[PDB]
């Protein structure tokens, strides 16, 4: 699953005390992942490759992506990142849509290609 | 941009871990790259600083010039770990670090770094803030985007910069105003973090704790979820990994994929990462595909797979489950590709080229495990068949490219290692690499040709030499012996058993824990010398035979009975026919195992280098007199030696002195006991086919006990002997043979028998018939000693006809033989599609049957020169290399000058990530990029050009003084030729070799190498503009390394269980096939310029194509560390490339048998023969040795971990392949 | 220096090739010869924790008696400064 | 956090059965920059040799932390009640210094990276060399230099270069002529510089140099006296250590350490050493030994074995004509 | 020895040549083990051994350290306490 | 977290006490450790630095900071303790303020570097 495969860093901290809360209550692990899951979409936005299959180019915490103090801003930031990961496509031919990462360190957005040639970071 | 001290900074960076992109730019600001900038306030070096530091921390425990001078390599150094303790102090805050730095700290610098703490930019000075503002880039920082709240851009759209500052308020606008280009990712720091039990080199007491816990030691090779704190919890959860692993197998994949991998339609790509998987659960019976299914075996033969190592039909499964995994995943690859490209151009159909094979390798293997009605086969009515490459009829199909059907209807497609039709074509379109070989006459030949024609000598030469298969003379008492051709088959047989051997014993040596789980300690090369040295110095010395592990114990048991088989059978050549046949052993009554005494040549050249001629061979005869005085056993066996030498009663040490000088004399003014693969390459005249150096290079003497030479340092003869049994014995075997074989059959020697022939020569110089007659004879002497020269092409060609045997009667054999050949052949031509696709170089120039430039072709030619200049002068020793790559750091270097505890290298090395972390594939870049620029360096010279490497700072990287690069220079302007063309040459070719200065320019071009091209955690386009065909060839080689290991797949894994070992096996797969099918693709396109301009499309059309560099990737891409090699494991019989009554006789022998192979069941894993097996065994080659030749050899080319083959896939997935196109 | 890696770069003794033993080196007059002269750091590392052995208690507990000990008798604690 | 978190082990129960086995002293706090992976193979872990290490070191630590936190407590309460009798008086701890620094190196040790007991050595002149180690006195803390590095060492540290230069200016009648008198690099100075035939010679077979102006090219293929010395020391250091850590575990078995005590430690050695030698001499007596005990006979009759083979075959070494100092073959 | 002093009686004049065979002579009592290193030897070695592990193995002289200074902490406590 | 981390020692015990009453009382171990954290942040103050990631530069039990009898004094004995700490780093620039710790022994607080220089001794 893209959220829990490359589940972002602080979300994993959180993502696993609700996982074994879900556990010790129900004891069921299809309700612990299911609860986990649920939190993970809930708290990201999940960047995929608009292709046939460029899919899961990054799962960033939605909270990084927020714009002002409303929650729900954050899709002004994902509007502008995901022109970003167009232009750095369009920009650069060498480059398709399979090669961009998203992934987020601490406090910032890194937007790369496979290679390290390109990095651009986008921060709060 | 360079600027002459990218390699110093590089090293300094990688030891003291700290970014480079930071000490470069800290250079930039500081000095702009000057070693001494004048400066009014006083500071005066490289790194800019006086101050209180320079004799700070650095220094004061050795005459530091300091205030006034500072080395630049120890500034650099000094700097860089100044940085790196800033830079972990501050967490790992890389601006900070620099702040304090720059500012300093304690007066004016504390505050300041303070105010950075709290936010606060505004207390930090101008001059640090915009020295930390001219860092962004570079640095990483928590604090790096408060600085920059407190351009050089790709536009996004439109016109640069202000279009988009200015103005568009829509989104794009924003998003570039929000970017801030990060240029500072390094794949170690981001993508490849190295963990605490990756990159820990066990100590002893560890390593003994692991070897009796660990159940399966890969499992600690896996770190899930948090590092465990201590080895004892390593060692807990791996056990548990383990148990868990081996319990789920039952129901695992490999159960599963039992039933229908590819009818099923299962798709691999949508897997996890298959970590525990060993495929041990896969018999792969596809319900369905099973017509009739007899349960009863037609024959004792077929019945089941007939390999002979243990552990057969287990890592057969193994290769087979990652081999059906690989090839479905390579389908659903090629499909989906097929449809992305169907978007564009949707009248377009291309070709899946990996369904077929996969569909009838599932039928194949279905029919084998169900024992009945292979469905793969092709009705083979209505096919005239015709062509045969080897005897071997075949039908080529249309449908399917290549891909030939055999005359059971066994169906080999294109790239299948052994299917006629590519192995004709690579024979008719090989570039420069075809050569003269074996093709010059076979036993048969010579045997109709000298046997039979009118001359009692010539006849009687023959009867000794060569046995007559059908001859109208059929002599009832022609020779009652062996027969030189018979014996050299036997021990041909013999040997190629006791190297299968061999082969399974070192891998089980190879994979124990201290070479496997902790950190990289060795290259896989180095791991197999180690080992073999071990074996071999406990033969020599049975004392250190109580500290091998059991592994290695047996590698050294079988190595041991080995040589001691040869010994006996020199001794007493007379076991086969030939009573008066005696002893071609050099000096008998010096009882004990004989290992070959064999002297790297680079070695003597280091020894030589210091204590020229008379230091390095007094220093050799003083090891042997320390040898002779300490041990008494060698003083009596020299004395009496000495005695019936001289005739004296008495030995005085004058004597034994002088025999020490003698035989010192030959091993340091002579290559003759050296490598020297060269000079027997030569065959003509037959010169050294007297004169074994294996059995001249014995003494009397012990090489083990050392002399400290006048300068101090200890000096050993075994520090001379090259080990490894992989170049030694083979070679050793050849020519003990061939003077086995020739005292066997004539009582004659080598010497006695060469002689023979050239008076032949001389008496019948007239005729015609005769001379051909006296030449066959001395093809057979020549064949028979082994200077010949088989081939690699022999390996696929030998295959092809022991499998067409096989399919004639041993059906399960064949079938499995077969499918491990089609996995061998889809492995190859995926990676052939994939990195076609990948690597630009390939695609644009190589790949490309369009011929290249005449500047590429000059590039080419400088590259493949300087890939037969490394073969020349590369040390062959692994460990020399080992050793010369890492004590030219500083570390070891300033440990040896001043420290006063000794430490040694391999602990004080600073070694890149690169090494210690995906070893195998930096061992293949480092010897592509070490030849690629070993060319660029001599074509440089030659034209003139003076290279970037010229300059102070690379050289200083490496032990290259301003004097040695001259001598470079004059040694290559001295042995190479410039062609009328950009072919390059050689004079002498080995006095080339023999130069001191060659050893100058070989280390230049590798620490070169290492430090510009592999060193640097970076790749990017510039980097490939400065090398030449090779250097940038390896160079997007690199960067598709980083491309995968930053792929979703490769990133997820690694995150989930780190296993940098499972990446460096498939990265080094990858690696090893795509260099080797590069350098045919160079090679094809020099060979196409060498022909007329005509025929230079007709020849890059039909040689560079799919199959045929996948057969040239499956042909080469040697294993670096590779346990004997592919040709040694299977390899017929050099002069053997190819009624009812004799039948009867047949019969007739073997109903007689009695011998205890007949009698006993064979042995489990060693078969350790003595001279009465060898002598009892057949000539002719068992069915089962093939088969574990077969598996042993593919075992290298097929992996036997399924894990591997997904990473591989994986990454090809992440690549793209190319489809083929149309039909 | 270059003199001192061309001689270290040979080196095949069995000291060099095998692994060390774990509690006894056992030397024989072959490995006293082809030791080297200085002394290694894993030798002065070991020499050291053998040699306080004797003043560095290896048991915390009786550490902790002679702690108590002092306490039930008392400290100088110097004076001023 | 031994004394990050104020333990204070005097309010502690007799604490029988710890002996220091899952003490690995992460101080969570003075853990700045931590890297997982080791700079060099060296460094990585504690580089003994002995079998044990890395569990008789954690509990020598663990002991150490416990006295030291426990004798800081000490110090504190008795500069109290000090304090009682007149309040202006200050005393010094003289533990917690150490200890502080002591849990920050042991923290750092174990998590690899940024030693933050480490002084900032800007604006420190240094100078004041023992044995060519130079350090710099810190007024704050008595004694108690600090090392180029910013590795301060506390007075009483017995290596510190401060304590070892004055216990050596100012030691009781004890100090003696010892081996001051002159080193083997002063000896080649002085007399391979001869211009003298004899002793030169001498010299070359006796002494090596270590820079020379000669440089002699064959000057000697031999091992020469002094690097015959050294390297004998080094072997026999090596052999020591091994037979300390055998006897060790030999006077660590229940005969000598369990019931009433039958003889005092020295007689215990003495017992055991008896032992292994007469078992050398009459092997009939080795099946006597208990395993310990035979580990200790093996290491001792193969450093005497070793040493009678160099003495009956000297030219092992570099000089052919060396014959048997041994006196009876 | 006795080249030695034969030595010394030939060049029993030369005030440098009696310099020279009386270091000879130190040298054979040094290699002999006449000599006598003190007990002073064991800290001043280990300080030498300490500083060369400060600059090359990080993770031992740490350890060194610790050990040294957990030994004077024990020998000031004993000091203090019996004084 | 900082009052389950570092951890004032005076209050282990009884905070070990309090998780397991609270385990054995709701069989509930994240009740638990939510009851024996609250007690501890109840019944102790944490000093943090003055940095953006501000730190826990000590723990110290609430009642040894009070100055006078009301319990709420503790405010006023933490002001003073943060007034010295600020004094302490002021004075000595050379301490980065990770080296500088705070701590409380049976009856004292010690605020002290990772080094020797700088000891002080605040009694209630």
């Amino acid at each position: 699953a893209p959220e829990i495969a490359r589940m972002p860093a602080s979300l994993r901290e959180s993502a696993r005390k609700i996982y074994d809360s879900v556990k010790y209550r129900s004891g069921n692990e299809s309700m612990a992942m299911e609860q986990m899951t649920k939190f993970l979409k809930e708290s990201t936005y999940t960047f995929t490759g608009d292709d046939v299959d460029g899919d899961t180019v990054g799962v960033i915490p939605k909270n990084m992506m927020q714009v002002n103090s409303d929650p729900k801003s954050w899709e002004q930031g994902r509007d502008i990142l995901e022109e970003a990961r167009k232009g750095i496509i369009a920009s650069n031919p060498w480059i398709t849509n399979k090669q961009l990462t998203m992934y987020s360190q601490g406090d910032s957005i890194y937007l790369m290609d496979t290679t390290g040639q390109v990095r651009v970071r986008y921060d709060k | 941009v360079p600027s002459d001290y990218d390699g110093l900074f590089q090293k300094a960076a990688d030891a003291n871990g700290v970014s480079y992109d930071l000490l470069r730019k800290v250079a930039w600001t500081e000095s702009r790259f000057v070693p001494t900038a004048k400066s009014k306030t006083g500071p005066l070096g490289m790194m800019q600083f006086t101050k209180a530091t320079a004799k700070a921390l650095g220094l004061r425990v050795t005459d530091g010039p300091d205030d006034d001078r500072l080395n630049p390599e120890l500034a650099i150094n000094a700097a860089a770990k100044q940085l790196a303790g800033l830079v972990g102090k501050f967490d790992g805050d890389e601006l900070k670090a620099a702040l304090a730095y720059n500012q300093g700290e304690g007066r004016l610098g504390n505050p300041q770094l303070e105010a950075y703490s709290k936010g606060d930019f505004a207390s930090i000075s101008e001059e640090g803030r915009n020295y930390m503002r001219n860092l962004l880039d570079v640095a990483k920082s928590p604090m790096a985007g408060q600085l920059e709240t407190f351009n050089s851009r790709s536009t996004f759209f439109g016109f640069k910069n202000a279009a988009e500052a200015e103005l568009s308020n829509s989104v794009a606008g924003m998003a570039f105003r929000a970017g801030r280009l990060d240029n500072g990712f390094d794949v170690f720091k981001d993508t490849i973090t190295p963990t605490r039990w990756n990159s820990h080199i066990w100590t002893p007491e560890e390593l003994e704790k692991i070897r009796t816990e660990v159940k399966n030691p890969a499992y600690i090779n896996v770190v899930t979820g948090g590092s465990p704190e201590n080895l004892d919890d390593l060692i807990k959860l791996a056990n548990e990994n383990f148990e868990n692993d081996s319990r789920a197998a039952e129901a695992g994949l490999g159960a599963k994929l039992s039933a229908g991998i590819i009818g099923a339609g299962v798709d691999p790509l949508s897997y996890v990462p298959m970590v525990g998987v060993t495929g041990k659960g896969f018999k792969l019976i596809n319900k369905a595909l099973v017509v009739g299914a007899e349960s009863a075996a037609l024959n004792v033969a077929s019945e089941g797979l007939r390999t002979s190592v243990a552990g057969g039909d287990a890592d057969y499964a193994g290769a087979a489950l990652g081999g059906f995994v690989f090839g479905a995943g390579m389908s659903a690859i090629s499909d989906a590709v097929a449809a992305g490209l169907k978007r564009s151009k949707p009248e377009a159909e291309f070709d899946n080229e990996f369904i077929g094979p996969m569909m009838r390798l599932e039928a194949r293997e279905t029919a084998r495990n169900a024992n009945s009605a292979d469905l793969s086969r092709m009705n083979t009515e209505n096919m005239k068949f015709e062509g045969e490459h080897n005897g071997v009829p075949y039908e080529d199909l249309p449908t399917e490219r290549g891909a030939v059907v055999l005359h059971d209807g066994s169906v080999l497609s294109a790239s299948n290692p052994i299917n006629p039709k590519t192995l004709k074509e690579f024979s008719e379109v090989d570039p420069e690499k075809a050569a003269r070989g074996i093709k010059l006459a076979g036993f048969t030949e010579i045997g109709l040709k000298t046997l039979g024609s009118d001359d009692a000598d010539i006849r009687r030469v023959a009867i000794d030499l060569v046995r007559s298969p059908t001859g109208m003379q059929s002599g009832a008492s022609g020779k009652f012996g062996a027969t030189a051709s018979d014996i050299h088959e036997r021990l041909h047989g013999t040997d190629q058993r006791t190297y299968n051997d061999l082969y399974k014993a070192m891998s089980d040596a190879m994979k124990d824990p201290e070479f496997s789980t902790g950190g990289a300690k060795m290259s896989r090369e180095e791991t197999r010398y180690t080992i073999y040295r071990r074996a071999a110095l406990a033969i020599e010395r049975p004392e250190l035979q109580k500290a091998l592990t059991p592994s290695e114990r047996i590698v050294m048991d079988i190595i041991k009975r080995h040589f001691d088989t040869k010994r006996e059978l020199m001794e007493n050549p007379a076991i086969f026919g030939n009573t008066k046949a005696v002893s071609i052993f050099p000096e008998s009554r010096h009882k004990g195992t004989y290992v070959p005494h064999v002297y790297d040549r680079h070695a003597k050249a280091l020894m030589i280098q210091r204590y020229g001629a008379e230091g390095l061979q007094e220093g050799i005869a003083r090891s042997w007199m320390n040898s002779y005085v300490s041990r008494p056993e060698v003083k009596a066996r020299v004395d009496e030696m000495l005695k019936e030498l001289h005739g004296v009663k008495e030995v005085t040490p004058e004597m034994v002195e002088k025999y020490a000088m003698d035989k010192a004399y030959g091993i340091s003014h002579s290559d003759q006991f050296t490598n020297s693969s060269i000079i027997e390459e030569n065959i003509e005249g037959l010169v050294g086919i007297e004169n074994n150096s294996f059995l001249e290079a014995r003494n009397l003497f012990d090489s083990d006990l050392s002399i400290t030479m006048p300068d101090g340092q200890q000096f050993s003869v075994n520090d001379l002997r090259d080990f490894d049994m992989f170049r030694i014995m083979p070679a050793y075997d050849r020519r003990v043979n061939g003077d086995i074989a020739i005292m066997g059959s004539t009582g004659k020697t080598t010497k006695e028998l060469k002689d023979e022939i050239l008076a032949l020569k001389a008496k019948a110089e007239g005729d015609g018939k005769k001379t051909g007659e006296v030449h066959a004879l001395m093809d057979t002497v020549k064949i028979l000693t082994g200077r010949a020269r088989r081939n690699q092409d022999t390996v696929w060609e030998t295959s092809l006809r022991a499998i067409n045997d096989l399919g004639f009667f041993a059906k399960n054999a064949y079938m499995g033989a077969q499918n491990i050949t089609e996995i061998a052949g889809m492995i190859v031509t995926g990676n052939v599609r994939a990195l076609g696709h990948g690597i630009p170089i390939l695609r644009d120039t190589l790949y490309k049957s369009k011929p290249v430039s005449a500047k590429e072709l000059k590039e080419l030619h400088a590259s493949l020169f300087g890939k037969e200049v490394d073969q020349l002068i590369r040390p062959k020793r692994a460990d020399i290399v080992q050793r010369l790559r890492e004590a030219t750091d500083t570390g070891p270097a300033v440990a040896n000058i001043v420290g006063t505890l000794k430490y040694s290298t391999q602990e004080l090395a600073a070694r890149s990530p690169w090494t210690k972390l995906l070893n195998g594939t930096t061992n293949y870049l480092l010897d592509a990029a070490r030849q690629g620029m070993l060319g660029d360096v001599i074509s440089a010279t030659l034209t003139g050009k003076t290279t970037r490497w010229e300059k102070e700072g690379f050289l200083r990287g490496a032990s290259v003084t301003p004097e040695q690069m001259a001598g470079i220079k004059s040694l290559i302007k001295e042995h190479m030729v410039r062609g009328e063309d950009g072919k390059f040459t050689v004079k002498d070719k080995q006095a080339f070799s023999m130069d001191p200065r060659a050893m100058d320019l070989w280390r230049l071009a590798d620490k070169v190498a290492d430090e510009a091209m592999l060193r640097p955690h970076k790749v990017s386009l510039q980097d490939s503009h400065a090398f030449g065909a090779l250097g940038k060839m390896v160079m997007q080689f690199k960067s598709f390394t980083i491309k995968s290991l930053n792929s979703k797949f490769l990133r997820t894994f690694y995150d989930g269980y780190k296993n940098n070992r499972a990446i460096d096996a498939a990265l080094s797969i990858i690696t090893s096939m795509g260099l080797a099918g590069g350098f045919y693709a160079m090679a094809a396109h020099v060979k196409a310029y060498a022909l007329p301009k005509e025929k230079r499309k007709e020849y890059l059309e039909r040689a560079l194509d799919p199959t045929m560099i996948a057969h040239a990737a499956l042909s080469r891409s040697s294993q670096l560390g590779a346990p004997l090699a592919m040709v040694d494991l299977v390899g017929g019989v050099l002069g053997f490339e190819s009624t009812s009554r004799e039948v009867m006789g047949a019969m007739g022998s073997n109903l007689l048998e009695q011998m205890p192979s007949a009698g006993f069941v064979a042995n489990v894993g060693a078969t350790l023969m003595n001279a009465a097996g060898v002598v009892n065994s057949p000539n002719k080659a068992t069915e089962q040795d093939f088969m574990t030749g077969l598996m042993n050899s593919t075992k290298e080319l097929v992996p036997n971990d399924p894990l591997t083959q997904q990473l591989v896939l994986k990454i090809y997935e992440a690549n793209g392949v190319n489809l083929r196109e149309r039909r």
